């Protein structure tokens, strides 16, 4: 249940 | 070398002169790790992850070294849950995604067939689910709470949802939920055989 999508 | 993905692909990298465990995120433009100190000026940045934004210290051209491959470049630094390699540095290792062959220079957006829709989505290997916006799918479903950068959201779990992925068939659990971008997670990257490479 960990989802580490990132946007920059 | 390749790395499948039924695990979280944690790898050991050098930065600072330190060890740390930091994720290979294909669903990360910039790579983040956690508080700690660096040597240098910095400048302060906001980024946004799938719970909102954080607050990061960003740090150029920081010299970090993964799967024993040298990379240069930005390195932001705050209160992110994991470690994360994001596509900056990976495609300084030369890191693609295969299973045909994706390279990471830009977003890894493939299209997807689901509940008789089709819809882009974000190969991500950060991610251990499948997360996709909102959209009214039928069948019993149950809440369910998830996490990433700025804090957690509220999902709704539908398991034994049958996908279909660049023509591949997949058959699994999708959360449905207020995600700013759909994202393919682990437990489907997995059946249509993707692999990490370098």
């Amino acid at each position: 249940a960990t989802i580490m999508m990132q946007r920059g | 070398p390749q790395i499948t993905l039924w695990k979280r692909p944690l790898v050991t990298i050098r930065i600072g002169g330190q060890l740390k465990e930091a994720l290979l995120n294909t669903g990360a433009d910039d790579t983040v790790l956690e508080e700690m100190n660096l040597p240098g000026k910095w400048k302060p940045k906001m980024i946004g992850g799938i719970g909102g934004f954080i607050k990061v210290r960003q740090y150029d051209q920081i010299p970090v070294e993964i799967l024993g491959h040298k990379a240069i470049g930005t390195v932001l630094v705050g209160p992110t849950p994991v470690n994360i390699i994001g596509r900056n540095l990976l495609t300084q290792i030369g890191m693609t995604l295969n299973f045909p062959q994706i390279t990471l220079w830009k977003r890894p957006l493939v299209t997807i067939r689901i509940g008789g829709q089709l819809k882009e989505a974000l190969l991500n290997t950060g991610a251990d689910d499948t997360v996709l916006e909102e959209m009214n799918l039928p069948g019993k479903w149950k809440p369910k709470m998830i996490g990433g950068i700025g804090g957690f959201i509220k999902v709704r779990q539908y398991d034994q949802i049958p996908v279909e992925i660049l023509g591949h068939k997949a058959i699994g659990t999708v959360l449905v939920g207020p995600t700013p971008v759909n994202i393919i997670g682990r437990n489907l990257l997995t059946q249509i055989g993707m692999t990490l490479n370098f």
